[PDB]
Order: structure tokens, then C-alpha cells, then sequence
């Protein structure tokens, strides 16, 4: 099941900041931040979790229609990175495809640990 | 919204604006 | 850690994660 | 590519002098000042450059082994600030990690301007 | 300080599309899009911000010489509007004068909100 | 500026920066 996620993608993005990958990740948690709500995501690549993912607002209908929800597996097709003053890298998801629904997956995959910031 | 030409608008986000998603 | 932008990270805690502080 | 650097970190350090951030910066230039040599650095956070960075001498092997070199991107993990009589703030880098090598990055990121002292 | 910006200019341009005004606006952010780079701008009129401003390339030297930069206040002397298939109106700035530098102004003026497209 | 500790800042000039004084 972990073989279904892009182990090391989070570490790669955090170290290199490159956007030339299309990682498959699991949504662990989604929270709105109140114009359209901004959704923040805690995502997993099976190895690490990271809470600095944000959704571009065009993707809000995926959340609102319950396609993108906790435990679902999705592939990221386009993202950008913005690095804050303090060093945290924020990953803004621009295009993504849900591969497998939350109910199809049904649980957290594996035992990912927070990325060490 | 959402319009296709708004796809990449977050490229233009004020660096302060993003920080504030995390602190406010 | 700790970084200022991590201030509110506990907002993102998996509900199961918090339960486990109390049972494990 | 600028989204890879901690825009505003330099200004933050110069104004607040706080050390509770772990900024990602690009090395622009390194010069030794002649005990171990002391390296002085002109660093960029994408927005500003500043030439009052100094390396703690335990970090000298990173320079000497060519890991830390002009154009590389590094994250600062520990630093201290010392403010001179004249107002300049010197930033002494105690711990850092090279994220991306000079050859991987290959050029100055963006068009940073000197911090206005 | 908001009394220094042309409150309602953005809404006027977006609704009427007329070019017979010479609004005073604040630069909030500038990003190059890679012939000469094309700069895209998020501008404010104190009331609204809008990210569909573009610079004619003859104005590139103002950006490159750091006259036109984030937080500066400028007056637009000539512009054209192009409306995309999807309804967004792009404002291409042909002539402008910087009135007050970024350091003179020093902060975002007021609390402008994104124009509702 | 000018501050006494900035005296020798030109030691730190990017080699490209100096070239550009002569070509631009």
C-alpha cells in the first residue's frame, strides 16, 4: 500500500524546491482558512507528512464535492513552492487528480512521520 | 472565479500573505 | 523548529493523533 | 526559483536581530579573511543581498571541500547576531545545510538588491 | 495615505475598460515571465488589488534599475486593455511615472482587497 | 551608509558586478 505513494517526494521538494515531479500522495487532513476559502492540507508521501501544502482556489470544487478528502490518494500534476522568511517551504497545489477515493483507501497508508523542519 | 487565466494567480501572492495563512 | 510559521500547526493534527496522546 | 529562497529573512534579521528562523539563502560570494581562516559571505535571500555574514570556523570544511560555494543554496540552522558600534549587524553562521550545489543551481537566483544599511 | 491612491480605478477599468484615466496606484508585487522578460504586476488602488497588470517592455528598465518595485507609488500615463476569452481584463502599462519610491513609502498602503472577478 | 565597517565591502563584490560597471 505504501508502494502506492511517492516515498521521498516531500523530502525532495523541501530540499530541492523543484516542481518537475508529479508525486502521488495521500491526504491526511484538510482544513479551510477563511473571497474563496483557502484549504491547507497535511499530506503524506508514505515516508513523511507535511502540513505546509495549500490548495489553489480553482481546486476548491474537488474539496467541496468531497472528491479530495482525508485518506484519498491523489497525483499532483502542477505545483509551486514559496519559501517563507523562516525557512518553511509552502507547496501550493495547482493541478491534481484524485486516483483513489477516501472510502476506497479507508485508512492512513503506512506510518509516515513528520518531515523534520 | 474560477477562470482558466486565474490558474497561476498564486504566483503573484505577496510573500506576507502566504506567511499569514500560517500564523493568523 | 520552532519556526514562527509552525505556530498553528496543531490546527492540522489528525483527530486520531490527539486521541492517542490520551490512550497510549 | 526565487520561491526557493527566504525572501525578507535578511531584512527581518537586520530589523529584529532574532535568531529563531532557519532561512534558506543563496551564497553569492565567499572570501577568506586570514588560526583557521575566517570566511566572510555575501548572501542573498532573493530580495536582498548582505555582506556581513561570517562563517563559524567549524563550518570551514564545507567551504574547503567545495560544498558551500558561490551560487549554492543552503539552509541556516543556527546563527548569532552581533551588532557593531556603527550599527551594522554581523550574522555569524553556526550550523547550516547545503540544499542544492552551485553547479545544480548554476546562476544567481533572481535580482536581489543590497540591503539598505 | 490611501488618499494618495486612485480608489476605484481598478473597478472602473474592469467595468468600463476605458483608458482615459491616469490613475495613481501602488505596486504590491512584480514577477518576471520569461526576448525581453515580461513583468506581471499585482497593483493596488487602495481599495482593490488586481494581478492582471502587465508591463510594456520599454518599461523594463524602470524595474531593472529598481525605480519600479514593490510598495512604490506610480501614476499610469498610458495603458491598453485586452479582454481574454474567459472574461479577465488584462491591463498593459505603456507609460508610467514613479511618484514615490518603495523605501519612501515603506509599507502596503491601507487594506485593499482583491477585485472580485 | 557610509559606516566605518562598510569600508572594505567592495572586497565582496561579485566579479560579474564589477564587469558590468564597464559594459553597461
Amino acid at each position: 500500500m505504501v508502494g502506492q505513494l511517492s516515498e521521498g517526494a516531500i523530502a525532495a521538494i523541501m530540499q530541492k524546491g523543484d516542481t518537475n515531479i508529479k508525486p502521488i500522495l495521500q491526504v491526511i487532513n484538510i482544513r479551510p482558512i477563511t473571497s474563496p476559502p483557502r484549504y491547507r492540507l497535511l499530506m503524506s508521501d508514505g515516508l513523511n507528512t507535511l502540513s505546509s501544502f495549500m490548495l489553489a482556489t480553482q481546486l476548491n470544487p474537488l474539496v467541496e464535492e468531497e472528491q479530495l478528502s482525508s485518506n484519498c490518494v491523489c497525483q499532483i500534476h502542477r505545483f509551486i513552492v514559496n519559501t517563507l522568511k523562516d525557512g518553511r517551504r509552502v507547496v501550493i497545489l495547482m493541478e491534481l487528480e484524485v486516483l483513489k477515493s477516501a472510502e476506497a483507501v479507508g485508512v492512513k497508508i503506512g506510518n509516515p512521520v513528520p518531515y523534520n523542519e | 472565479s474560477p477562470l482558466p487565466s486565474q490558474a497561476m494567480d498564486d504566483l503573484m501572492l505577496s510573500p506576507d500573505d502566504i506567511e499569514q495563512w500560517f500564523t493568523e
